[PDB]
């Protein structure tokens, strides 16, 4: 920690650091989106 | 040679006759001409079918066959669909003209 590390705290023995992270968070919802799209519909052509 | 035209009775050789033998094929199926099961076309049974390209295979043989075995004055040069609408498919037909 560039803050935390004053001349001070580190003259009393405390002296910081920062771990963070992201954790994996459980998929408890999947969603699905299904659309009828007209836009590959000009495919059949040959 | 000489025909009739199909309503009106009126006898036409070239144009017309070449028009009502070549869109009559199309629309009339197999097995209504009375003692001939094989004149007509494959066109009516191809209504509901999916419109894959092995499907656009069969109409170009099926328009090539049941012209090419009845109807030997027209030269077929290209059925090429070109638009699917609403389920409705656009098959444009241009035929050469002879005589």
């Amino acid at each position: 920690d560039p803050d935390l590390n004053s001349a001070s705290q580190l003259a009393q023995g405390k002296v910081y650091w920062n771990i963070r992270f992201t954790d994996v968070p459980p998929a408890e919802n999947p969603n699905f989106r299904v659309e009828v799209t007209d836009q590959w519909l000009t495919e059949v052509l040959d | 040679m000489i025909g009739m035209d199909r309503r009106s009775g009126l006898p036409l050789s070239g144009l017309a006759h070449l028009k009502q033998s070549v869109e009559d094929i199309l629309t009339t199926p197999l097995g209504s001409r009375r003692m001939r099961p094989e004149y007509g076309s494959k066109l009516r049974r191809m209504v509901d079918m999916p419109v894959s390209e092995g499907w656009k295979s069969a109409v170009q043989a099926e328009v090539a066959r049941s012209l090419g075995r009845w109807e030997p004055r027209i030269g077929l040069s290209a059925v090429r669909v070109v638009a699917v609408v609403d389920g409705r498919v656009d098959l444009l037909l241009s035929g050469v003209f002879e005589g």
